[PDB]
């Protein structure tokens, strides 16, 4: 129950797995069927989101850091800002997403740390 | 709908 854990992506179902060993560290979720895959930067994880077990509302939610500073200009030749980095995972048993919720507060920790 | 919706799951009601 680490660096792993069946976690649903777009609805779909797969395992979501977490590697430390590339930097910055990512997390590749896959398909139960090997339809489809996933890849997200965890060293941009600013923030963890995931549902109490109290509640039977099973999600988990990933916040990747921004940078609105960079003020970046629109088609219309006016300035814009950025808007910050956030994944949506679905989990079935509060265990499985409690890893990860716990794996990636450690990596964030990790380079926060770091900083 | 909205990303506030799926914000609601997580504040639920006790």
């Amino acid at each position: 129950p680490s660096h792993s854990g069946a976690a649903i992506f777009e609805k779909v179902s797969g395992i979501i797995a977490i590697n430390e060993d590339v930097s910055p560290a990512e997390l590749t979720w896959r398909s139960t069927d090997g339809d489809k895959v996933h890849t997200v930067v965890l060293s941009t994880i600013d923030k963890l989101q995931a549902t109490p077990a109290s509640s039977e509302k099973m999600m988990l939610r990933l916040i990747g850091k921004v940078d609105e500073s960079k003020k970046r200009k629109d088609n219309e030749g006016n300035e814009v800002v950025p808007k910050p980095q956030r994944h949506m995972f679905s989990f079935n048993n509060r265990t499985v997403m409690d890893n990860i919720k716990m794996t990636l507060q450690q990596i964030i920790s990790r380079y926060k740390d770091a900083d | 709908l909205s990303p506030d919706d799926i914000e609601q799951w997580f504040t639920e009601d006790p």
